DNA sequence: CTTGTGGAAAGGACGAAACACCGTGCTCAATTCGGCAGCACATATACTAAA
DNA sequence: TTTAGTATATGTGCTGCCGAATTGAGCACGGTGTTTCGTCCTTTCCACAAG
RNA sequence: UGCUC
């Protein structure tokens, strides 16, 4: 996992600072330790390793547990440092799903990892404030209920609570409060009776103190796969079987856990009266459409079950194989052409062929379709199988069948993007740094007028900005501007694949 | 027979195909600026613990005019451990 | 105006910290690239070619042709290496034990350590103690191997982890697909389904289904190794800093400098005399020359594979030139000399060049007896008195006899050969130039290569030793004779 | 150990080697300190 | 015909543009067929008995076309819509059906239908990381590094 | 070289190598096999303990930490041979305080 | 007995291929000796079945 | 429900196919070096017909 | 290989 490591350093020194990517680094490479030896093998203060084990599970990076002889161990997690990089897709589906508040909610949620309903609701109303004028001010209830509407929706996760002290062991306290989590609580909002108005940056107790809130990762993750799902089914039949499984998707995220490999099935009047009415669809039409998407050779629907009408369950984990095994068809399309991707296809469809099978079904001529089996084998996109007619496993007396395991090509493409998203950002990080000069110039010919705005403002200051040498520098200027942006926008774009190769591997693995 | 190379090959081969345009839209713009807005925010943020500075030259009259102010978050003690307290 | 910079540090080694370097670091490393598989040139000068072997570049073995990298004779050349790409991945055969360990050690599907978070926390904390032997390091390594070839299943994924183990050469197996005597799983009819369009196209693959185990060529074994978790890499008993699991599966080929593979130009004919590691070194190149054909003119797959599994062959034998798992269609011709055949033997590098190596100043003649010389005495001819001498530094004492003995100059048997001054290390034969005026600036410090005289402590030695005492320091005494003659009451010793 | 001292062509630590040698050197340890005045 | 001659072979030379033109020609056909199946929107089930096509259809369908002059077989359409599967582009499926107008298989016949692919191209080739072909020698300090790389330099230069 | 015919010199075999330790002449040894027989002086950076020529390091394109040390040219040859096993052994140097 | 324009042959580079014409093909082991990996295979422990 | 039988399950325990060692050197010499199998280019010499 | 010891 170097790419890994390497992508989570460039996202902690990005983010945070050198002193604590050092630390998280070092939790990532070498697992659960004491902070002692932590410390020691790091090379740096005491305090330092103190500050920056304190900043990383304040956004619950890491964690602490305890041990024999009352020693405790931080262990980081990789899983929570890349998903980091979704803090953008997490806004944007919240926005879109959910007004502004909603959406300065989770920004702050994941900027502060940890926080109080009422810090948050408080932060909220005082940037809000700022967006709006003519004297309207931002109260505390709207904020309150938008809260209440994402946390009955499993949005916002209630942080795990310290077990009261005097009821647990009263007596001397232990190294570690041993946070533990209940689900009771795990979204039941606190009553807040006190209300207030968000300040205008002027610059001229806590009833739910101990109730920590977060972003519940795992119920974006959910919904990103749905519509993953839904955008997949209405580009191959319709828009219709698309709004079908968003509802059918809707009504099984409450009933169903995050993984499954079946949903619960559902009957065909539940889903026709919980159906949109914008749709003028009758009960006919329904059954056709779930008894023409339970033919499909894809399998995202089954039937599994016969009472109350039409019974219908969706498949999830077969979704997921389909969308994986389309990323892969698409990206192997796109890096070695269209043919490559017919061969890859074929050979995908019939689990075991040989090359004159190959050349025989797909009509490339030869010197072509081997050269291409062998591209893809110089890049681990398929396996040979190899069965020996003899112990010997001698070349000459033995058959080579081509194989492709979608499971180790998931594997290597998800590889592969953590290290070009490493490389974009080392990129990025190079054009930044080469450019600081020019940089730190035009900020400071913008702070000339930045300054002084209104207060002394004279008008002799504004025809001598551009006098300077750094007109012919806004070529260059504007040429890193925009290079920044193609990058980040690749970077977040390249997060999309790599999110559908994760799922792809959770859902197929057991943890037994 | 293969024949015979007189210099390397080159060290970044061209290849045909050339990378997929990436998507346009409202949404992968807003997602561009949000993250922008995130790493200027972020770095400015008292989470972000920069390299603390030392050896000073001399003290100075102005050093309280350039002495760095910035509000410091209080960790919750209660569900950390004692071993990060100051 | 002038900056301050250490002229010579005194500087000790202190430990050797053993390794593994990875493909970029072999490329940052190397200067040149390797590709053409010709020697010389097609001109009657058979000059070496560029950027092919035996170039100049990577240092030199000719005492008339310099270095091109550093411009420096042969004496003064260090040697500079080279990176040669392969087409295809090969296994290490010195590290291929290694690699099938760690396979065992780690799934074949995530990636990561068949243990336990208990079991990993008990290494951990073991590993960590201070003091860690290599003793201890081996031991651990094979309770953790014990302990992961236990388990079948994978407590991370949830996939099936069958044996690995060696077939044939440079080939790995895993029986990821075993048969299961009692209810098959599903995974496995799935696998031996799979096979319809096979069996439809081809009847042979039906009876040979069974034993179609996974193959674990180099490509996916270096995929595997890529993915695998740092913090897992420590469990493998392996230093992080010293190297990483992928660079066990080699890519590039370090070719050494012209020191290592000295070349004889044999003008009395049209060859010269090279080495063994140059031959395979060419032969390497020719094979991925050959490769790189057949992918551009899309060869089967039976010989592709055939030219892989040649070329693994030919880079073991370049590491280590004797194995016992070659075939017999595959056994090498003649016998060649491999890097480990270079280290180990009686006349390797450790016993003979190293730990017992051939010195000068030093002489061998016959023994005869003379009881008139003290037990602490041996006799010297002049002959051999005149060829070894002591380099003697000019200081206030023996300044005149310095003198004297460079005024006699080397016909004389009491004299000296050389004289090197204090400031200038370029030296002065004594058989030419006036020797007076070498005798009257003769300044405090200078080395004087001073002929063997009495009084000179001498080492006396029979090459057959047995005790310490068949070697012993006499005092030298020149003698008009040709032999060495001691007491006869030391021959006991000497026996 | 002895056969890497040979090995790398340094002095072993076993016999002659195991001690140190110093200089009787005439000098004054801790030589006096030149004052500052300005501080 | 399998040890010598063939629709495709032409003096022992494979007719390449020939099968391509097949391609795009029934490629076209489909489409189109599909279109006006979407547009007829009389009924999902009629919609998709519509959009299919069966291999005797498009056979009759090359045969009226007429692009070249060797006569083209229903195995042979057969194979080029199988091919065309195998592009990720159409779809086929087998329906039970005892005689009719193709009477080709014994109670089965396949009808095709063109199909969108499943999802847009991802995100990974939209990076020239990517599609780089020396990706493996990537490296953060060395000749081939992202800071001095050519790919992303014509990349962000475009 | 080997042969008396070939000007060769003579050889301190294993045996005497034993002997000499066995007496503990360290110097006489030092002198006998490393200062006398194959004495060299390599550059060797303190960095990434790799063997430099001229006071420079190619791998890490810097001469600030490359030093002198005097070494056996077998040494030498052993560790080049190493290298090129895909055995780096990586040297740490130190003042000789 | 000297000569010549055209022809054949012999010798020396030279490139495709792999040092054996064809595809075969043997024998002997040089003597311990400390690892091992297979198989096997045994015994007991645990769980299902009959009373 | 409980004692007896069947199966598995791993452990452990006895072989048999591997890989590794076998004194120190000194001195002379004779051999041979990678090549060689077939194809083509070039140069030379001599079967007759001509003075 | 022959030797020398
Ligand atoms: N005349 C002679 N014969 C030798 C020499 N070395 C070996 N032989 C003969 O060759 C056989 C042994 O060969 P080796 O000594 O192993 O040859 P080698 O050492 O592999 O050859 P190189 O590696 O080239 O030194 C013996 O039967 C000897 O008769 C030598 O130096 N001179
Ligand atoms: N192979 C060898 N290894 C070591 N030393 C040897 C060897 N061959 C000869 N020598 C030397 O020669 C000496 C052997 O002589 P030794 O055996 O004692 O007398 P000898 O040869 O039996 O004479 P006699 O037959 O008794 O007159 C001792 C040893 O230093
Ligand atoms: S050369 Fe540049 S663009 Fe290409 S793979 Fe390497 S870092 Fe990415
Ligand atoms: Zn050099
Ligand atoms: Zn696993
Ligand atoms: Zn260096």
């Amino acid at each position: 996992t170097q790419a890994e490591i390497k992508l989570c350093s460039l996202l902690l020194q990005e983010h945070f600072g050198e002193i604590v990517e050092k630390i998280g680094v070092h939790l990532i490479r070498t697992g659960s330790q004491p902070l002692r030896v932590i410390a020691h093998d790091t090379g740096t203060s005491l305090d330092q390793v103190k500050k920056a084990l304190c900043v990383l599970v304040q956004h619950n990076l890491v964690s602490y547990q305890v041990h024999k002889r009352g020693v405790v161990e931080y262990e980081a997690q990789c899983s929570r440092v890349l998903r980091m990089l979704r803090y953008p897709r997490y806004i944007y589906t919240t926005k879109t799903l959910y007004s502004d508040t909603g959406e300065l909610i989770v920004e702050e949620l994941l900027l502060n990892g940890k926080l109080t309903m009422s810090a948050v609701v408080k932060k909220v109303a005082d940037r809000l404030t700022e967006t709006m004028e003519d004297g309207k001010t931002m109260d505390y209830a709207e904020v309150s209920n938008t809260f209440v509407r994402l946390a009955d929706t499993h949005f916002v996760q209630r942080c795990p609570s310290v077990p009261t002290t005097e009821n647990s062991d009263p007596g001397p306290p232990p190294p570690a409060p041993t946070l533990v989590i209940n689900e009771k609580d795990m979204y039941l909002v606190p009553k807040l009776s006190l209300i207030g108005k968000g300040k205008r940056r002027r610059s001229s107790p806590i009833p739910d103190d101990g109730i920590y809130w977060q972003a519940n990762l795992d119920r974006f993750h959910q919904h990103f796969r749905d519509q993953a799902i839904v955008s997949a089914v209405a580009n191959r039949m319709d828009q219709t079987s698309s709004e079908i499984v968003r509802t059918m998707l809707r009504m099984s995220e409450i009933t169903t856990s995050s993984s499954a490999p079946f949903t619960q099935p559902l009957s065909s009047n539940e889903i026709f009266r919980s159906l949109p009415v914008g749709y003028n669809i009758s009960k006919q039409v329904l059954d056709q459409y779930l008894t023409l998407l339970a033919d499909d050779p894809l399998e995202f629907v089954g039937k599994s079950g016969d009472s109350g009408g039409g019974m219908y369950v969706i498949n999830l984990h077969k979704a997921l194989a389909s969308l994986a095994t389309a990323t892969l068809e698409s990206v192997v399309q796109e890096r070695f052409g269209s043919r490559c991707a017919r061969i890859f296809r074929l050979v995908l469809q019939k689990k075991h062929i040989e090359q004159k099978q190959v050349e025989d079904f797909a009509m490339i001529p030869a010197k072509e379709a081997k050269d291409m089996l062998y591209k893809m084998l110089s890049e681990n996109f398929m396996s040979l199988q190899e069965i020996p007619k003899t112990p010997d496993h001698a070349p000459s007396r033995t058959f080579y069948l081509y194989t492709v395991n979608i499971l180790s090509a998931a594997r290597m493409l998800l590889h592969r993007c953590y290290k070009s998203i490493a490389n974009l950002i080392e990129r990025r990080q190079f054009e930044t740094k080469e450019n600081k000069r020019l940089l730190e110039k035009s900020q400071r010919v913008e702070a000339i007028i930045a300054s002084m705005q209104a207060t002394g403002a004279e008008e002799a200051q504004l025809q001598e900005i551009e006098e300077m040498i750094t007109a012919p520098e806004r070529q260059q200027l504007e040429t890193l501007k925009r290079n920044v942006n193609k990058l980040d926008a690749s970077e977040i774009q390249v997060d999309e694949t790599i999110f559908l190769l994760e799922s792809y591997i959770e859902c197929t693995m057991k943890r037994q | 027979l293969p024949d015979v190379v007189l210099k390397p090959p080159p060290l970044f081969p061209d290849t045909d195909y050339k990378p997929v345009p990436l998507k346009t839209g409202e949404g992968e713009e807003y997602m561009l600026a949000l993250k922008q807005e995130l790493r200027e925010t972020m770095k400015r943020m008292p989470y972000f613990i920069e390299t603390p500075e030392e050896r000073q030259d001399i003290e100075r009259y102005s050093k309280r005019y350039m002495k760095v102010y910035k509000e410091e978050w209080i960790p919750d003690w209660r569900r950390l451990p004692r071993e990060m307290m100051p | 105006k002038e900056q301050f910079r250490e002229t010579d540090v005194a500087k000790k080694i202190s430990h050797i910290c053993f390794g593994m370097k990875s493909p970029e670091e072999m490329r940052q490393q190397a200067h040149i690239q390797v590709v053409s598989k010709n020697l010389y040139s097609q001109d009657n000068q058979h000059a070496p070619l560029l950027y092919g072997v035996l170039d100049h570049r990577m240092g030199t073995s000719e005492k008339d042709r310099p270095c091109e990298t550093c411009g420096k004779n042969l004496a003064d050349c260090l040697g500079h290496y080279g990176y040669i790409d392969l087409e295809l991945p090969c296994f290490h055969v010195g590290y291929f034990r290694a690699v099938i360990g760690i396979l065992q050690m780690i799934c074949k599907t995530c990636c990561h350590i068949m243990l336990s978070q208990e079991e990993k926390k008990q290494f951990l904390d073991y590993l960590k103690r201070p003091g860690l032997t290599y003793l201890q390091k081996r031991g651990l390594k094979k309770k953790i191997s014990d302990k992961c070839r236990k388990k079948n299943i994978c407590h991370h994924c949830g996939a099936f982890n069958g044996t690995v183990k060696k077939c044939g050469l440079l080939k790995i197996i895993h029986e990821k697909y075993k048969t299961n005597k009692k209810v098959v799983d599903p995974i496995v009819s799935n696998f031996l389904q799979s096979f319809e369009t096979a069996i439809e196209h081809n009847k042979e693959v039906e009876p040979l289904l069974g034993r179609a185990q996974e193959n674990l060529n180099p490509l996916v074994v270096l995929n595997l190794f890529k993915r695998i978790p740092a913090e897992d890499v420590p469990l493998l008993l392996m230093n992080p800093e010293a190297g990483k699991p992928s660079d066990l599966i080699l890519t590039r080929l370090l070719v050494p400098p012209l020191c290592i593979r000295p070349s004889v130009v044999s003008d009395l004919k049209s060859g010269t005399n090279e080495d063994d590691l140059t031959m395979k070194l060419t032969e390497i190149i020719f094979l991925n020359d050959v490769i790189k054909k057949h992918r551009i003119s899309g060869a089967k797959t039976q010989m592709i594979m055939e030219d892989w599994d040649f070329l693994q062959l030919q880079c073991a034998l370049y590491i280590n030139s004797e194995l016992s798992g070659i075939p017999l269609n595959m056994a090498p011709k003649k016998w060649t000399r491999g890097f480990v055949q270079r280290l180990k033997g009686k006349q390797g590098r450790f016993r003979g060049n190293l730990s017992g190596k051939r010195v000068d100043f030093s002489g061998r003649t016959v023994i005869s007896p003379d009881p008139n010389l003290r037990i602490d005495e041996v006799a010297v001819p002049v002959h051999v008195a005149k060829i070894l001498t002591f380099p003697e530094k000019v200081n206030k004492a023996n300044i005149n006899f310095l003198r004297k003995l460079v005024q006699n100059g080397p016909e004389v048997h009491p004299g000296a050969n050389f004289i090197q001054q204090r400031h200038t290390q370029m030296k002065r034969f004594l058989k030419y130039g006036n020797r007076e005026k070498m005798a009257q600036e003769l300044k405090y410090g200078d080395i004087v290569e001073r002929h063997l005289i009495d009084g000179d402590v001498v080492l006396f030695n029979r090459q057959p030793s047995l005790h310490k005492l068949s070697i012993m320091a006499h005092l030298a005494r020149v003698k008009p004779h040709r032999t060495f003659r001691f007491n006869e009451c030391v021959c006991t010793p000497y026996n | 150990g002895v056969s890497e001292c040979i090995i790398m062509g340094i002095p072993m630590n076993i016999g002659t080697g195991l001690f140190k040698l110093l200089h009787k050197a005439d000098r004054d340890p801790n030589p006096p300190k030149r004052p500052l005045i300005f501080d | 015909r399998s040890v010598t001659g063939g629709a495709w072979y032409s003096d022992q030379d494979f007719e390449s543009e020939f099968v391509e033109v097949l391609n795009q020609q029934c490629f076209k056909f489909l489409q189109s067929k599909a279109e006006t199946a979407r547009e007829s929107k009389q009924n999902p089930m009629i919609q998709r008995n519509s959009s299919f096509a069966s291999s005797h259809e498009v056979w009759k369908y090359i045969c009226e076309l007429g692009i070249s002059k060797v006569e083209l077989s229903m195995e042979d359409i057969e194979t080029i819509l199988n091919t065309l599967i195998y592009d990720g582009k159409v779809e086929m499926t087998i329906i039970a059906a005892k005689e009719g107008t193709v009477g080709s298989v014994d109670g089965h016949m396949k009808l095709y239908r063109a199909v969108n692919p499943i999802i847009p191209p991802t995100g990974l080739v939209r990076a020239p990381c990517g599609l780089c072909p020396v990706f493996d020698d990537c490296h953060e300090g060395g000749e081939i590094s992202p800071s001095n790389c050519i790919y992303m330099t014509e990349w962000l230069e475009f | 070289t080997e042969g008396r015919s070939r000007d060769g010199g003579l050889r301190l075999g294993e045996m005497e190598r034993d002997c000499l330790i066995g007496y503990g002449a360290s110097m006489l040894l030092l002198e006998r096999l490393m200062i006398s027989s194959d004495a060299f002086e390599v550059d060797v950076c303190g960095q990434c303990g790799l063997l430099g020529y001229s006071g420079w390091c190619h791998y890490c394109k810097s001469s600030c930490h490359v030093s002198s040390l005097r070494i056996p040219y077998a040494c030498k040859l052993l560790f080049q041979e190493l290298q090129s096993m895909n055995i780096i052994p990586r040297l740490k140097l130190s003042k000789y305080n």
